[PDB]
RNA sequence: GGCUAAAUACCGGCACGAGACCGAUAGUCAACAAGUACCGUAAGGGAAAGUUGAAAAGAACUUUGAAGAGAGAGUUCAAG
RNA sequence: ACGGACCAAGGAGUCUAACACGUGCGCGAGUCGGGGGCUACGAAAGCCGCCGUGGCGCAAUGAAGGUGAAGGCCGGCGGCGCGCCGCCGGCCGAGGUGGGAUCCCGAGGCCUUCCAGUCCGCCGAGGGCGCACCACCGGCCCGUCUCGCCCGCCGCGCCGG
RNA sequence: UGGAAUGCGAGUGCCUAGUGGGCCACUUUUGGUAAGCAGAACUGGCGCUGCGGGAUGAACCGAACGCCGGGUUAAGGCGCC
RNA sequence: GCCGUCGCUGGCAGUCGGCAGAGCGAGAAAGAGAGUGGCGCGGACGCUACGCCGCGACGAGUAGGAGGGCCGCUGCGGUG
């Protein structure tokens, strides 16, 4: 599968000219990037009171 | 990643279910059986599932544990609670409070190990 | 009754983006989490920007972007594109440039990592600012697509040089009438 | 797609999206580019200005390859060879100024748009503009000819 | 799955090369297997019925353990006549009720000089294959 | 109906490939593979490689 | 991600053998469900017959 | 066949339908149909008003530092008044302090 | 003045295989004794028409009536 | 004013080519094997790069012969009569003005007994770099006109610039 | 001290169907003795539009429409229908 | 009162729990900030975020346009 395709560094050895296609994002995991100190720190206090 | 199979899951699965304007789903750890990513069985690193005993009494508990993630043999462990109704209900809640293991489906877990009891007891 | 229009109403902004991809889903999720739960002005741009059709966010230029960050004062800031970052041929020196976009192309990922300057996502910019401080917004030209070449005035208009629709271009292709001074006219 | 199409939500309305007073008749004002002259000159005139008439000299037995000459301009130019030659030229110390052959890459005029890079070249091209020749010149550089 | 380019997979294809066949196609249509007392003797599933053999049904309203003489093979209706399979009509008189050849199953029979050919030619291919295989 | 309708259809190579690695890189998750309806509920691991 | 774990070869007798092999990675490539159906509901296309 | 030959009686509505908006009134016009010898010794003004910049700064900042010497050189009833105080909430924290305490 | 295979075409002919096609007012006009019956003096025009049941086991026999027709009886899982 | 006794079934914006805009997707100054070749479903799918020929894009303009897309300051030399002209050797370098999301600085300030007192944050007078885009003015390429003065050399000319 | 009042978020770009027989009314108005006639101007309607009134009614008076309960009106009315 | 559209480019990932402390509706740009010196193991619902919730204003319509149909018909790849 590496020789067919290949990892994002070494292109793919059996095909002419092909990289893995690349990822529009990494750490997909938006609940650890939701609740990260990072992100919390930086936020206004929820306003969930219903009027 | 959870989110990323939730938005591959969400519409094309096969336990998802839709007719008369309500929409359930049939997976295996699914409590309250209900289309959701907070309740679906299969998308989280941590779930729980509360199943009847295979014999006539009690409630297995199926914990998913950490390690083991793309090993579905040894990923998931059971323990069946033959005990009456109030101490079952306080070792499933012993079980996620104390271990604080996915702890917002406890109140769940708890009233479908109640609906295991009571279609267990004898009927009217 | 009330006598008023109903004409424009309904407001015709895009409330979410068309395309159906997971990997866009999810930056929209949190981009607008962002928006909402900040009173930074940064994430709703981003956010209205993740909206926009493939059209209205086009490509930048690697010399483009040069340019645009060589301006004085904006040093040892983050390059911020919702397009993607084409390569630029015509440019023989990079700089070390943070940048964070939605696609770096192949022949330009090459460039910038052996110059030494990173390449980072939306989630990576997420959270190292999450208000988007010390970032530098960017856009491609949007007027760069032909298209915008037979809008305007119609041809054959006094000083309307508006490109016409035509199968090929010639000496025998719209040449003749509206267009000499001796054959009729021209404007 | 049908069932994406317009057709079927036009299933119920008599005039099926055609009109009411005006039907959809066949050919209500002529065949393809009919009355480019008379009944369609506003638009024959807004939108294809010189559609009419003659203009230039005929050539009878015209063969496009006699005219064949694909260009490149010098901001591209050193795009032609490869990395190691324009940084193995800056490197260079004893003045030796790399070999451009342009008819090799597939272009015959070299037509002089963008900036160089301060290096001496030597291109090889079949025809030269004025200024893509003076940027060379300028630059340290010099422009072979090639039948 | 069939991979001979050759044959028809198709349905109403071998619904009219069935029905339209000659008869003396219609004749190994028209088989039975054997009891598995010939079996074991023969090496041999199935034989084409022939007349004067004797059989027992196993499928249908006239199944039974009671064994009968073939009366007659009827090959233009697909069927056969057995001895004492019949019924009675309104009036009185008995006619022989038809039973296909793949629901009844032959327990001796009629060995000709011809018989005997197709019985070794069928053994002789079963330990050809038997071969073939081990 | 006339016999000239466009039957076949043409995608890009690298299109093609972009959907290869995204049918292969979806075949190593348990979910993606226990909700398009397959029982394994009990193999010992996805990427199931044999000798 | 990145981290690209050693998945273990199993032997014919269902127990795991001693032979590992890295995760290809192929594995990690983005999962586009649009892209996959876009791709599969042209290609099947192809194989069809006129009528 | 006489056909109803010409009027203007919704005209007056439909022009208004979409409003009647006078041109875009933009700074910087274009300088097109002036008089040819004007604009031409206007451009011939434009380019060669760079000659003269290194005196215009010459006087540029010599009037910015002449601006130092410039600057440096200078340089309804009692009641509804005092509780419109006492009820600010920064000017008035003093006296609302003063009268908490004051029930001690 | 002359010859010359291969690559090329094929809604006719023989023999085949298939189908995201139609499914008896559709699909060939024609699933059937269909270019038949029929019309026209001729050239030509040209249809409608598939389904008992697993098997005819296709109602013996009794009875009214000249008969068609009934009333019983019987066959069938069912004569609804 | 016209069609309509009743009921069943059938019954009308289809497909191909071209073009334009909008939209989703992949790659992106490139892009595409559609033609060709190699390896039951499969007449599918995969592959070819010394199969990218070729198409479209990357340059326009002129009927054509053809031509074909910033410059500035600096000395030094010749010429005209302090500037310019040409000529060699320097360094600087891809316009500007107005509006302009966004971002940056920040005077001052955001309480708990009282002052000094640092780090973290946030608000903010005022000041900036200014995305895209729009207006305006310059600049550059080809055709054309007007007025001019000079430079080039294997062919000095109805030459070239 | 954003240099009158009152009100109101604006600006811009593509692609675009249908239409290109009209008619009526207040007021002005041309031909004609005039016409439910021919022809114009301004505004409002009918057409494309129900509802209450005018007994009835394309155009008149009121008034413009999601489905409902209570209350109050417009224009018109209140011997009986 | 109920249904729907539009607008708020509104709110909700804070379900932050014996590793706990349950708040951001209040007239007034900004921290319930840090440090530096003078027993009983307990707590409803939610969140298919293409989801849920709160506020107001609005709701005619031929020709025509657009959207949404868990409206319907027949076949194809999957899946129940
Ligand atoms: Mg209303
Ligand atoms: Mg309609
Ligand atoms: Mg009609
Ligand atoms: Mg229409
Ligand atoms: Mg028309
Ligand atoms: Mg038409
Ligand atoms: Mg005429
Ligand atoms: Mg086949
Ligand atoms: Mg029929
Ligand atoms: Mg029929
Ligand atoms: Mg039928
Ligand atoms: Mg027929
Ligand atoms: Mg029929
Ligand atoms: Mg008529
Ligand atoms: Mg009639
Ligand atoms: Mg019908
Ligand atoms: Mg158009
Ligand atoms: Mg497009
Ligand atoms: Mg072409
Ligand atoms: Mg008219
Ligand atoms: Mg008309
Ligand atoms: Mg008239
Ligand atoms: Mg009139
Ligand atoms: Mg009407
Ligand atoms: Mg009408
Ligand atoms: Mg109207
Ligand atoms: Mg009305
Ligand atoms: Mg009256
Ligand atoms: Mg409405």
């Amino acid at each position: 599968l590496d020789d067919l395709y290949g990892t994002w560094r070494k292109a793919a050895s059996l095909k002419s000219n092909y990289n893995l296609p690349m990822h529009k994002m990494l750490n997909t995991d938006l609940s650890r990037i939701l609740k990260s100190p990072e992100i919390q720190r930086a936020l206004r206090a929820p306003r969930k009171k219903i009027h | 990643s959870a989110h990323l199979q939730w938005m591959v899951v969400r519409n094309c699965s096969s336990f998802l279910i839709k007719r008369n304007k309500q929409t359930y789903s049939t997976e295996p750890n699914n409590l309250k059986a209900r289309n959701s990513f907070r309740y679906n069985g299969l998308i989280h690193r941590k779930t729980v599932g509360v199943e009847p005993a295979a014999d006539g009494k009690g409630v297995v508990v199926v914990m998913k544990r950490r390690s083991g993630q793309r090993k579905p043999a040894t990923s998931y462990v059971r323990t069946t609670i033959n005990k009456n109704a109030r101490a079952t209900l306080s070792s499933i809640r012993h079980m996620i409070r104390k271990n604080k293991y996915h702890p917002d489906l406890r109140m769940a877990a708890i009233r479908r190990a109640s609906a295991i009891l009571r279609s267990q007891k004898p009927v009217m | 009754g009330v006598d008023i229009r109903h004409n424009k109403d309904r407001k015709v902004r895009r409330k979410e983006p068309k395309s159906q991809d997971i990997y866009l889903r999810l930056l929209v999720k949190l981009y607008r989490f962002l928006a909402r739960r900040t009173n930074s002005t940064f994430n709703q741009v981003v956010l209205k920007r993740l909206f926009m059709s493939r059209t209205n966010r086009p490509p930048l230029s690697l010399s483009r972007m040069i340019r645009k960050m060589k301006l004085p004062g904006r040093e040892n800031k983050t390059a911020v594109v919702v397009g993607t970052v084409t390569d630029d041929v015509r440019v023989q020196e990079v700089p070390k440039l943070k940048v964070c976009a939605l696609r770096v192309t192949s022949r330009a990922r090459s460039r910038i990592l052996k110059a030494g300057g990173k390449i980072l996502t939306f989630d990576q910019l997420a959270l190292d600012s999450p208000k988007g401080r010390g970032t530098v917004l960017l856009s491609g030209p949007r007027k760069g697509r032909e298209v915008y070449r037979h809008f305007g005035k119609a041809p054959g208009t006094p000083h309307s040089h508006t490109k016409p629709y035509v199968r090929s271009k010639g000496r025998k292709f719209e040449r003749a009438r509206g267009r000499r001074a001796s054959r009729g006219y021209k404007n | 797609p049908s069932r994406l199409r317009k057709t079927r939500k036009l299933r119920g309305h008599v005039s099926h999206g055609h009109g009411r007073i005006g039907k959809h008749r066949k050919h209500p004002g002529g065949r393809g580019n009919a009355g480019g002259m008379h009944h369609h000159r506003i638009n024959f005139d807004k939108y294809h200005p010189g559609y009419f008439g003659k203009v230039g000299m005929r050539h009878y037995h015209l063969k496009r390859n006699q005219s064949f000459c694909p260009t490149v301009n010098l901001d591209k130019l050193w795009t032609l060879v490869s990395e190691q030659t324009r940084v193995n030229a800056a490197k260079n110390k004893t003045g030796a100024a790399p070999i451009i052959d342009v008819v090799r890459s597939g272009y015959y005029k070299v037509l002089g748009k963008g900036k160089l890079p301060k290096q001496p070249v030597i291109v090889k091209a079949k025809f030269f503009s004025r200024r893509a020749e003076e940027k060379i010149k300028g630059v340290g550089g010099a422009c072979v000819l090639v039948a | 799955m069939k991979f001979n380019p050759f044959v028809t997979s198709d349905r109403s294809k071998n619904r009219k090369r069935h029905f339209n066949a000659p008869s003396h196609i219609r004749r190994k249509i028209m088989s039975s297997p054997l009891s598995k007392e010939l079996r074991q003797k023969y090496n041999v599933r199935s034989m084409p019925i022939r007349k004067d053999d004797e059989v027992q049904v196993v499928r249908g309203h006239y199944k039974g353990q009671q064994i009968g003489k073939v009366v007659q093979v009827y090959r233009k209706k697909y069927v056969i006549y057995i001895e004492r399979v019949q019924r009675e009509k309104a009036n009185g008189t008995t006619v022989h009720v038809g039973i296909h050849p793949s629901k009844v199953v032959i327990t001796r029979l009629k060995l000709d000089k011809d018989r005997k050919k197709i019985l070794e030619r069928k053994a002789k291919s079963r330990q050809v294959g038997k071969e073939k295989g081990k | 109906t006339k016999t000239w309708r466009r039957w076949h259809r043409r995608v890009n190579t690298t299109q093609k490939r972009y959907a290869i690695c995204s049918a292969l890189a979806a075949s190593a998750l348990p979910a993606l593979v226990m909700s398009k309806g397959h029982r394994i509920e009990e193999v010992p691991e996805l990427p199931l490689v044999v000798e | 991600a990145c981290a690209r774990p050693l998945i273990s070869v199993y032997s014919e007798k269902g127990e795991s053998s001693g032979k590992n092999v890295t995760l290809p990675a192929v594995f990690k490539a983005p999962i586009r469900p649009d892209i996959v159906n876009f791709v599969h509901t042209n290609l099947r296309k192809n194989n069809r017959q006129p009528y | 066949a006489k056909s109803k030959n010409h009027t203007t009686h919704n005209q007056s509505r439909k022009w208004h339908r979409n409003g009647i908006k006078k041109p875009r009134s933009q700074r910087y016009e274009s300088l097109k149909g002036v008089d040819p010898k004007f604009l031409r010794n206007m451009r011939f003004a434009k380019k060669h008003n760079k000659k003269g910049l290194k005196k215009m700064q010459a006087n540029n900042a010599k009037a910015m530092a002449a601006r130092a010497e410039a600057i440096k050189a200078l340089v309804v009833s009692r009641k509804l008044h005092r509780l419109a105080y006492i009820a600010h909430p920064k000017l008035g924290r003093r006296a609302r302090a003063r009268i908490a305490r004051g029930l001690r």
